[PDB]
């Protein structure tokens, strides 16, 4: 998950200012949590105040000082999986952020707010989005080979000599092809 | 009653092959931004280990039933540019280089007859209740790659298709060798081709304008979307579920009252929800159970059906079984059942034995029918009527044993050399 | 409570019994298509070299083979009449709800 | 070897086809003819 | 009772797929001459019923 820095307060006409765009401790009137501000588009009326999912959760505001239209998201979150050649191959290692914006990832690993983090840990300058996530610590080659170590959406992980752990598209096989006739067998 | 004429037709098949995957954290489901909900939640074990892998484990053998399904092949055999072979018209059933989107027409009905939770599409996005899908492994083209190579080298060898590295032979060849494989000489689709060629091209057609317009065969798939989706809404309709506690908001009882009396209540509110999606897990669990049982009868159709002609009747769909064509679709495939189907029946007096100077004389094969002039040999499957010599017709034992004897004579080529 | 099911047993047995009315006249494309004329032991004959017989055998063994084949129908009659001893599934799938 | 006479046997074979399919009430099963056993289950979304 | 119906979901889908062999049974080994070996009962197949 990703530790919530900032707290915005706010009440119509004590007051604070408007964070956007960061996992912030909102609380505004009557209205509490933990989150990542950014202004809405939602058609309001004059008597609307916050709106919901069609799950049991608000997902938009207006603002009591201001009447601004904002809609508020979860802060971050999701899971974590680990990639190795095996000790026997080698020691290093490479995860996936499962689910989640790279843009923000590496905004929170430089700021250091994720939680867990560890003693010896760096980028290693190898930040890749796939569909499934956000993959670190792997180099991107554009050659093709048998699926190893899938991750999803047709990429798989591997560990060839360049060696190194890679991550590519998958080779489908062999692109034979033979001819067709009317006397030929 | 032996039948003379003929008809062809393609039964479709509807099976599904995958589950959508899926995910559930703890904390973002039952604690909320609630420090003490974490700080109550080591009091029960590390249930988020075991319900993590086993939805993990349920998702990775998802991955496993479909190469269970498709990868069997080991050469992607490349899409010809003829798509019109002998007066059979493949052309809507490949897809189309010239317009490419890597699927065919008829596939392009699937994918739109067919048409919450944290997803992913290129831009990520979660929702409070943290839940999400995995995207599956093999992407659609890459299945549709796996749908056009098979469908492609079905056309060309069949059994060397299936037996490893595949093989050349004409396509009319081929189809003559499956009618006689159920028992019909090889001319009459040589003498028939034209007939044949449009009651095929026809066919698709009319299979065709079918589905497209209408709707409900595809039902075995849509069900498995709609089932699962409300099961999902399940655990999210629980959430207002107070199990007698004082609500399900945890941040009142946070502001309201004291901790002392708060940690029995939210105590009862984290074993209702904990409870609650034990439930879900193990519907789920059993459930992927039933589909990969499914999902095995589905290979073994791919194996027995595709790439080779079967002989059990009523499997690979009703009638005599001639050849049959994948489809890829969401979740599952689409078999096609290019079947053989007999039509005018006649009445025939038979004829079990023949009584020719005292001898028993039964054939190698085929039956004795009287067609109103003289005594005729055929097969079952096809009113072909020849001559009764030595060449299809044994002898063994005298006459005057067996029950319904005629007395008629046998031709000997043995005769015109006087 | 138990709801009741959708067929009667007499309906089952109405499929049941044109099946086996319809097994003596067709067969083959009694279930593959539209239904067919063949005697009986025309029929029985197809089974034979179906598993590797000439037809002689059949046609002249025929009183011994209808000897075996009803007498050992009586003895099979008999056998599910004394004691039971046999269908413990259906009795197990009642026993189990 | 090489056999010369032979015998037809007559082989069964029973196979369960149908569960008895079931149902149930709740209150006449929970409840009992208590009203705030009905009245105190709305904290638990549609179970029945 | 909860734990009940799903106790009561696992047997029925464990006969779902024995009524499959059923209808597998009905079909392959009555309406036509099976040839695989042990189905159909024991020796050489002729006639179902
Ligand atoms: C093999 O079968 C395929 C069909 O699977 C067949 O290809 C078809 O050819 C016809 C014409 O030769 C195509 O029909 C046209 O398609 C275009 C675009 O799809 C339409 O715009 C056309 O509409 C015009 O013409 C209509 C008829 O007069 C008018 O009513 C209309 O207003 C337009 O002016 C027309 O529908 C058809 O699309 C293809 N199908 C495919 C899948 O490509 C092919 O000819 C067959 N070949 C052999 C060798 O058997
Ligand atoms: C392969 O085995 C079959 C077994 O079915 C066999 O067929 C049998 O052939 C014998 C030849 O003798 C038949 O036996 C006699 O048949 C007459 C016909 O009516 C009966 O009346 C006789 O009954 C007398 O003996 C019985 C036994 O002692 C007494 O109980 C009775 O009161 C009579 O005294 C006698 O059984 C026999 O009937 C057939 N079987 C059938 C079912 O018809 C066949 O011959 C064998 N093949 C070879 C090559 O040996
Ligand atoms: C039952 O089988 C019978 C098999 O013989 C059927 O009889 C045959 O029916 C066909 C109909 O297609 C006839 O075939 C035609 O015959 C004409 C005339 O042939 C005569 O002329 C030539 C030339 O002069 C001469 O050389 C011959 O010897 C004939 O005398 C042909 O010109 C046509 O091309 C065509 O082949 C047969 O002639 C006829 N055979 C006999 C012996 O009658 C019968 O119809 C069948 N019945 C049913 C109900 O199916
Ligand atoms: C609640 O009260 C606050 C003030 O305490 C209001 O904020 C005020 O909002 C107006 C319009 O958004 C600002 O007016 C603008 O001022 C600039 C410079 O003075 C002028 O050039 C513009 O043309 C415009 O009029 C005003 O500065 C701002 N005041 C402060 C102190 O920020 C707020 O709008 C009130 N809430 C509601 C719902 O009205
Ligand atoms: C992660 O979040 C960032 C937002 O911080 C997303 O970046 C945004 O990406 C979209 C396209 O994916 C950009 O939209 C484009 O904008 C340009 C001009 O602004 C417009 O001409 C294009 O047609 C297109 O609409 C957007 O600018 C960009 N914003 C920022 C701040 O980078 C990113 O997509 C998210 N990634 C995932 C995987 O969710
Ligand atoms: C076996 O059955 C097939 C299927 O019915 C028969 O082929 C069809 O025969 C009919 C007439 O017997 C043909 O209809 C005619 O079509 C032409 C062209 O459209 C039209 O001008 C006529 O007025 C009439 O409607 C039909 O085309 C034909 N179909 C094919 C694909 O050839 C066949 O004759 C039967 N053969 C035997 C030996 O029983
Ligand atoms: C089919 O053809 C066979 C042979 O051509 C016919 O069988 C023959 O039936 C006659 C009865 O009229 C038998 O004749 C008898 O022969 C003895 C010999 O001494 C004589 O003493 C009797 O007074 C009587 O004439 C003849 O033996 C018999 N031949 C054979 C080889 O079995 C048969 O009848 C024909 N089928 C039909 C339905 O007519
Ligand atoms: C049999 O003939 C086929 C074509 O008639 C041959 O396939 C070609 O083989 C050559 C090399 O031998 C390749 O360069 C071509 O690309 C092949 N054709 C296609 C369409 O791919 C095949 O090799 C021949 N085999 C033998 C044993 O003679
Ligand atoms: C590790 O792999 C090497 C080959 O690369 C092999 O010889 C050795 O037995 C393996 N050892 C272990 C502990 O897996
Ligand atoms: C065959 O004969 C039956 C009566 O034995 C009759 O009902 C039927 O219509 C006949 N069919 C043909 C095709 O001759």
């Amino acid at each position: 998950r990703v530790v919530p820095s900032g707290d915005v307060v706010r009440f119509p006409n004590l007051s604070t200012d408007l964070i956007k765009n960061q996992c912030v401790n909102f609380n505004f009137n009557g209205l509490t949590g933990t989150g990542v501000l950014t202004p809405s588009s939602k058609r309001f009326q004059p008597f609307q105040q916050f709106g919901r999912d069609v799950s049991d959760f608000t997902d938009s505001v207006r603002d009591p000082k201001t009447s601004e239209i904002l809609d508020i998201s979860p802060c971050a979150f999701g899971g974590v999986s680990v990639i190795t050649p095996g000790t026997n191959a080698s020691s290093e290692v490479a995860v996936l952020y499962q689910d989640v914006n790279c843009t923000d990832v590496s905004t929170a690993i430089h700021a250091d707010q994720l939680t867990p983090a560890w003693r010896i840990y760096s980028t290693g300058n190898n930040v890749f989005q796939t569909q499934a996530g956000c993959l670190i610590g792997a180099e991107h080659v554009d050659t093709s080979y048998e699926c190893d170590i899938p991750i999803g959406a047709g990429i798989c992980a591997s560990y060839h000599t360049v060696k190194s752990i890679v991550a590519y598209t998958m080779s489908l096989g062999a692109d034979s092809s033979i001819a067709y006739s009317n006397n030929t067998i | 009653a032996i039948p003379t004429n003929f008809s062809i037709s393609i039964t479709t098949e509807v099976m599904p092959v995958s589950m959508a995957k899926t995910s559930v954290d703890c904390n973002m489901y039952i604690c909320g931004d609630s420090t003490e909900c974490a700080n109550l939640l080591l009091q029960y074990g590390s249930f988020c280990t075991q319900l993590n892998r086993a939805l993990s484990g349920i998702a990775a053998e998802q991955d496993r039933n479909t190469r269970e399904v498709f990868a069997q092949v080991k050469q992607m055999y490349k899409t010809p540019t003829l798509k019109y072979f002998g007066g059979f018209n493949f052309s809507q059933i490949l897809p189309d280089p010239l317009k490419p989107t890597k699927r065919s027409f008829i596939e392009d009905l699937l994918f739109n007859k067919v048409t919450q939770y944290g997803e992913c599409l290129l831009i990520c996005a979660q929702k409070f209740n943290g839940l999400t899908v995995l995207p599956p492994l093999l992407t659609d083209d890459m299945i549709a790659a796996y749908t056009a190579a098979l469908v492609s080298g079905t056309a060309t060898a069949g059994w060397t298709f299936g037996a490893g590295a595949a093989l050349q032979i004409p396509f009319a060849m081929q189809m003559a060798y499956r009618f006689n494989g159920i028992g019909v000489t090889q001319n009459v689709l040589y003498e028939n081709q034209k007939q044949i060629a449009n009651q095929f091209n026809k066919a698709i057609s009319q299979i065709q304008e079918s589905l497209t317009t209408t709707s409900t065969a595809l039902g075995k798939l849509q069900d498995v979307v709609n089932q699962n989706a409300q099961a999902l809404n399940t655990l999210v309709k629980q959430l207002s579920s107070n199990f007698g506690a004082i609500s399900s908001v945890l941040n009142d009882i946070l502001s309201r009252l004291d901790p002392p009396e708060a940690e029995v209540q939210i105590d009862r509110l984290i074993t209702g929800r904990l409870q609650s999606l034990q439930t879900y897990v193990t519907q789920q669990l059993i459930r992927a159970a039933e589909i990969r049982a499914s999902a095995n009868l589905a290979a073994t159709k791919m194996s027995e059906c595709v790439l080779g002609q079967s002989k059990r009747v009523d499997f690979c769909g009703k009638g005599y079984h001639l050849m049959s064509f994948p489809q890829a679709a969401p979740h599952g495939v689409v078999f096609l059942h290019v079947t053989y189907v007999p039509s005018q029946e006649r009445n025939f007096t038979t004829a079990p034995a023949i009584c020719h100077e005292g001898k028993a004389y039964f054939p190698r094969e085929g039956v004795f029918v009287f067609n109103g002039t003289s005594w005729f040999i055929t097969q079952r499957n096809f009113f072909s009527p020849q001559i009764i010599t030595t060449d299809n017709t044994f002898v063994s034992g005298n006459c005057d044993v067996v029950i319904g004897i005629i007395n008629n004579t046998v031709y000997d080529p043995l005769q015109p050399e006087l």
